[PDB]
């Protein structure tokens, strides 16, 4: 089990540590969370109480280095940092954990969510995402735009996700326009798959980071892409048996997990309706149909 | 965006374009099967592409062989339709390209703008004007041309025949559009009009009658006339 100590807790905010929120108040003897479960990635993340605007976060992996969090007045917020001294992290960490400075990551011993939110995400692959090669975790914010929305303005401070776009040359091979555009196979498994991802696991990957980065920062850009890789999938008349059952497992979840309040903003009717109702595979996905028409049947 | 009455003159500007019409493309006739069940039967179709400024219309006969074995000929006709157009474009030197293509349908939107995806600086437009293109085929001589063909053929015509010699683009097009829709709205009546006096011919080279500037006002008040008694007859007012 691994530790984020903060330097402290100077402004009040709601911090997060993947689906666990609490409320921090304005000067409260807070000096972080312990027992962060080791295998994962997770995301850190904070809403300020005096100005919602901005929720913002940092995606790390503890195998990776010792990293604490420490509130910047200039800046106004709270920033992740590594530290290189090692026996001076621990020391650091355990005199905070002997005095009780910190709240409890709780894993429910029973409960796989954050695994099932997170089976394909990898560190590797979020910081080539998010570009910022001097850290090893990764910030993400909620107005942070993708490339792709950048097409349609900081290059440095996007989310680089790969761009899909069923109407482009990438898509649709010369002679084949009809037969490409309405079944997208070509596109999910030469250029995307093979071609691009190459393999499924890095593929989902992206789509479950897609929309972590929707759910728990409301970024834009990330629902859009989250739902343009289920479409392609689902667009697909042929898709490998593995990966559908596996697509079934991660949407279910995902679904699960969505805050009952905010589906009306992250769910788009027409993706969602077209995947489960009309496409290739609207018969595949068993489990996320079930969960959806019994939690969101309003969206349907 | 979208085409419609209050940018209507953009028709007649010198940015080359092209109206590309689809509803002529699959066409069947509806029958008893031996059986007692139903069956279609395809017959020749064709492509209304169609440069309004200038008149030239780029009529693509469609063969019936083009749909054999094929299915869901419906949405198989709008990506054929895409692909001929897409065909002409690249058929064309560069400098008599159009700059927008209007379709008549907005189902042709999508398939279009896949085919033509090479051209990215070509707008695809669609059109709030519910224009009656459809009844070219109520023009005799394009309605042989098309059941005549044997094989795939484009042919070439001036559907504005000499107009342009005297009346302007606007002009011309609006009389264009209320001889389609009055022969949309009765074509018997419509033909009456337009082939009643026997002194007035179609030139072997035009598609309509040599009417002088003051037949065509008779003309074009009648043709009014028609298009008002069907609403009545239709209506009943
Ligand atoms: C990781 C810290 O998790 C906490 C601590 C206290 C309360 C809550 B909660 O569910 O709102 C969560």
């Amino acid at each position: 089990m691994n530790t984020v100590p903060f330097t402290s807790a100077p402004i009040e905010v709601t911090i997060g540590i993947d689906q666990y929120s609490f409320n921090v108040k304005e000067n409260q003897p807070f000096h972080g969370i312990k027992d962060i479960p080791i295998g994962h990635v997770h995301v850190i993340h904070f809403q300020h109480a005096d100005n919602s605007s901005m929720r913002y976060g940092y995606w790390f992996d503890c195998r990776m280095g010792n990293f604490y969090i420490q509130y910047d007045p200039k800046d106004g917020l709270y920033k992740m940092m590594e530290e290189r001294d090692g026996a001076k992290f621990e020391n650091i960490v355990h005199n905070f954990k002997e005095r009780q400075m910190m709240v409890s990551y709780p894993k429910i011993d029973e409960d796989d969510t954050w695994y099932n939110l997170t089976e394909f995400v990898q560190m590797d692959k979020i910081r080539k995402i998010v570009r910022k090669d001097e850290n090893q975790f990764s910030y993400v914010d909620s107005s942070m735009t993708t490339v792709q929305e950048n097409e349609l303005s900081d290059p440095a401070h996007s989310l680089n996700y790969t761009v899909i776009n069923f109407k482009s040359r990438e898509a649709i091979r010369p002679g084949h326009e009809m037969e490409d555009f309405l079944d997208k196979s070509y596109y999910l498994n030469t250029v995307m798959l093979q071609g691009i991802f190459k393999n499924s696991s890095n593929y989902f990957g992206e789509l479950q980071f897609a929309f972590l980065n929707a759910m728990f920062f409301g970024n834009y850009g990330s629902s859009l892409q989250w739902h343009a890789m289920i479409e392609l999938i689902c667009s697909s008349a042929t898709v490998p048996k593995h990966m559908l059952d596996k697509l079934d497992e991660i949407l279910y979840y995902q679904i699960k997990t969505l805050p009952e309040q905010y589906s009306d903003i992250l769910l788009n009717e027409r993706v969602w309706n077209i995947c489960l109702y009309s496409s290739f595979q609207k018969n595949s996905l068993h489990n996320t149909e079930k969960i959806m028409e019994n939690k969101y049947p309003e969206l349907l | 965006g979208a085409m419609n009455s209050s940018n209507y003159a953009e028709l007649f500007n010198n940015d080359i374009k092209l109206f590309v019409d689809d509803t002529n493309v699959y066409r069947v006739t509806v029958h008893k099967t031996f059986e007692g069940n139903v069956a279609t039967k395809a017959i020749n179709g064709c492509i209304f592409t169609l440069n309004p400024k200038t008149g030239h219309l780029f009529l693509k006969i469609i063969h019936t062989s083009v749909w054999a074995g094929q299915k869901r000929l419906s949405q198989l006709a709008k990506w054929k339709t895409a692909e001929e157009v897409s065909a002409l474009v690249r058929s064309l030197p560069k400098e008599e390209q159009p700059k927008q293509i209007i379709v008549t349908r907005k189902a042709m939107l999508d398939p279009l703008e896949v085919h033509m995806l090479d051209f990215p600086n070509i707008a695809i437009r669609p059109t709030e004007l519910r224009l009656p293109f459809s009844a070219a085929m109520s023009i005799d001589k394009l309605s042989d041309v098309v059941m005549k063909a044997t094989e795939p053929q484009m042919v070439l015509f001036n559907i504005y025949d000499d107009w342009l010699d005297r009346i302007s683009s606007y002009t011309a097009f609006s009389r264009l559009t209320l001889l389609l829709r009055a022969l949309k709205t009765n074509e018997e009546s419509a033909k009456m009009i337009l082939l009643s006096d026997p002194t007035i011919t179609i030139k072997s080279y035009h598609l309509w009658p040599s009417f002088t500037d003051e037949q065509w006002i008779t003309i074009e008040s009648q043709m009014r006339d028609l298009i008002l008694t069907e609403y009545g007859r239709k209506y009943n007012v």
